[PDB]
């Protein structure tokens, strides 16, 4: 469970993100198909090469959901309803893919907040993600 | 594959004794229905909407066979698991598109599956000799992706 | 979240388990200690010979709390309340362990249970063990 | 392990710029305050019931800093991770009985800081790199565990 004290370490993470989610979310799957390349199995219909546009427009995607969990931090589950939807009945991605997701999408955000990046918010966003994971993959069974 | 002798005569001895096409149906049904996201690799073999589906379809059946007559093989290469796999990780990889985890998933259905067929018989110390078993065939399976 | 089909499954099952539950759960124990070594070292103070009677002894107990939150499926975190706070704040054992037990209580079930372990009732006491682990989890931070 | 020379290159140039003091005390500190968990073998280090007492406590980084000058002296021996930590597998599973899951952990908080360290220099494929190199040591020290 997210803390209050999570919750606002979360949304100044996130906030201080701003403008560049899109870049992040796209060098945070970059980071995942590169370390883990297990994950490339969801993905055969993308060109995968560094700089792909498929990769970029993916990433924002993927950012743009993240900034409307935040937004929407104390509701995840009704927020994020029709995402747990899509992961669980079409696309079907083996929940073991969160962690390698979530742990990419932390070295990111690691790499380009140095300032913010403190031992509490790390633990803070680590368990956001975590969080994030546990309802997309509610409804697989 | 680490197996002390007693480990691997205790895997051949039990492995005697299974019925393969059988067993393979059985497990790879169970697959099906256990973790039904699995599903997503199968929808060319018509109906896995409930549990009889699953389990009785012909198509799954004969698969089934076919994955445990390649792990059988396995089976008579311990010590070279990476080398009897390859061409099928390969395949599994590049063609079909099927994440490794998927391989380990299927370990742990066919060891409850051993265990529902042979009751007693299969012993704490054998179901530790097969777990390894069958981790090291998912290791071998998942080797040649990149 | 378990349906209405999967509660009635996992009542039968157990339901069927009975008085043999206190054994099952001295078995599932020795097959996830051979079978998963690493288990091991959260038990360093137990004599962990076959047959050992503090094996036996908490066999039962484990056993116990599973009758217990069967009695009370529709109520889980709340009756389970004390051992996750145990597991989160004394014991501290890595969630992945949870797993690995579940697994070994369902060998155990299936070498016992020939003719109720169907397919769907291998799925219900499967997500039934992982709601178990959930709610034993939930705690930690 | 299979450590690609370029891989292999990356990794030991990164790490000619590391400042084990600071990063050995700031990985083991964050390990414990983002998985608390983990505090349980620490007991005698003192206070840690917040991160500023954990970051700041003087244990922890001495601690950190010794794990880390292992980690510095296995990366001299990636094609022998596992004769180079068996010694010390053996001391985590006998006198220590630590979890080796714990050492997955660690590991991926080492790359997150890492990462926060070096910021751009950090990139996709040193990250890569860095991964199998992670697991290569959560693996050797796990190695001896029975
Ligand atoms: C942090 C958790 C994740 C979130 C927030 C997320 C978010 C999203 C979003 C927003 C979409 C686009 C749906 C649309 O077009 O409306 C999507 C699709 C997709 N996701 Fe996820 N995802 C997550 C994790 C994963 C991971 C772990 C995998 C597997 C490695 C994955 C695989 C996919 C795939 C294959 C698609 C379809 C892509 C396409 O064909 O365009 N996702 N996801
Ligand atoms: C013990 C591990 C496994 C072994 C030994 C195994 C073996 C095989 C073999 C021999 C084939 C036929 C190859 C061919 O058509 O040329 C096959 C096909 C296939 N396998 Fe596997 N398999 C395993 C696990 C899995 C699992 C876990 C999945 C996915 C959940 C999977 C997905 C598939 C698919 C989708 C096909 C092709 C199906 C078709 O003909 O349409 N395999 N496997
Ligand atoms: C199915 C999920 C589990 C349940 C229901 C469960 C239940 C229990 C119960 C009832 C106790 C006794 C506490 C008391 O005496 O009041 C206990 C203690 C304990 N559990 Fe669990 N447990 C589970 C999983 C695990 C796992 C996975 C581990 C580690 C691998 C673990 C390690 C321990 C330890 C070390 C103790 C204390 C034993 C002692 O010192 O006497 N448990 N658990
Ligand atoms: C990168 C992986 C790790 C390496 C290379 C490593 C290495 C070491 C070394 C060199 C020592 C000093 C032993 C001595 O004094 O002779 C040590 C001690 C110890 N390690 Fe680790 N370690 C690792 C991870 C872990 C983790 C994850 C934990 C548990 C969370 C852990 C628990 C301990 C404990 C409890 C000690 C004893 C410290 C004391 O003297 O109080 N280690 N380790």
């Amino acid at each position: 469970v997210l803390s209050p004290a999570d919750k606002t370490n979360v949304k100044a993470a996130w906030g201080k993100v701003g403008a560049h989610a899109g870049e992040y979310g796209a060098e945070a799957l970059e980071r995942m198909f590169l370390s883990f390349p297990t994950t490339k199995t969801y993905f055969p219909h993308f060109d995968l090469s560094h700089g792909s546009a498929q990769v970029k427009g993916h990433g924002k995607k993927v950012a743009d959901a993240l900034t409307n969990a935040v937004a929407h931090v104390d509701d995840m589950p009704n927020a994020l309803s029709a995402l747990s939807d899509l992961h669980a009945h079409k696309l079907r991605v083996d929940p073991v893919n969160f962690k390698l997701l979530s742990h990419c999408l932390l070295v990111t955000l690691a790499a380009h907040l140095p300032a913010e990046f403190t031992p509490a918010v790390h633990a803070s966003l680590d368990k956001f993600l975590a969080s994030v994971s546990t309802v997309l993959t509610s409804k697989y069974r | 594959v680490h197996l002390t002798p007693e480990e691997k005569s205790a895997v051949t001895a039990l492995w005697g004794k299974v019925n393969v096409d059988e067993v393979g149906g059985e497990a790879l049904g169970r697959l099906l229905v256990v973790y039904p996201w699995t599903q997503r690799f199968f929808e060319s073999f018509g109906d896995l909407s409930t549990p009889d589906a699953v389990m009785g379809n012909p198509k799954v059946k004969a698969h089934g066979k076919k994955v445990l007559g390649a792990f059988s093989d396995g089976l008579a290469h311990l010590d070279n698991l990476k080398g009897t796999f390859a061409t099928l990780s390969e395949l599994h990889c590049d063609k079909l598109h099927v994440d490794p985890e998927n391989f380990r998933l299927l370990g742990n259905v066919l060891v409850c599956v051993l265990a529902h067929h042979f009751g007693k018989e299969f012993t704490p110390p054998v179901q530790a000799a097969y777990q390894k078993v069958v981790a090291g065939v998912a290791n071998a399976l998942a080797h040649k992706y990149h």
